[PDB]
């Protein structure tokens, strides 16, 4: 209910796991027949990690 | 699931298994040896 303190700031970083490219290079021209993002595991190649 | 263009995976199907020989799958419901000629063979494995 309240907002996040000084001492409780976080920010959201997405990072690479164990997929063959990073998030934030997604951007630079990369090409794809396919890409599509999930919340569930079921036939995923790879997945990054929210922290 | 196959369609027309696309194979999409669905589920998950688990094993758990261990070697050995007392259990065998067979093409459906053995002993046969083709001597002096060029064969296929599968024998103890």
């Amino acid at each position: 209910n309240s907002d996040c303190t000084d001492v409780l700031h976080a920010t959201a970083v997405i990072k690479t796991g164990t997929c063959p490219f990073s998030f934030d290079k997604l951007n630079n021209y990369l090409t794809f027949n396919k890409f599509c993002l999930s919340l569930h595991p079921v036939g995923a190649n790879c997945k990054f990690d929210v922290a | 699931a196959r369609t027309r263009t696309n194979e999409q995976v669905v589920r998950s199907l688990y094993v758990i298994y261990e070697e050995g020989d007392n259990i065998a799958g067979v093409p459906s419901d053995l002993s046969v040896l083709h001597l002096d000629s060029c064969t296929d063979y599968n024998i103890y494995g």
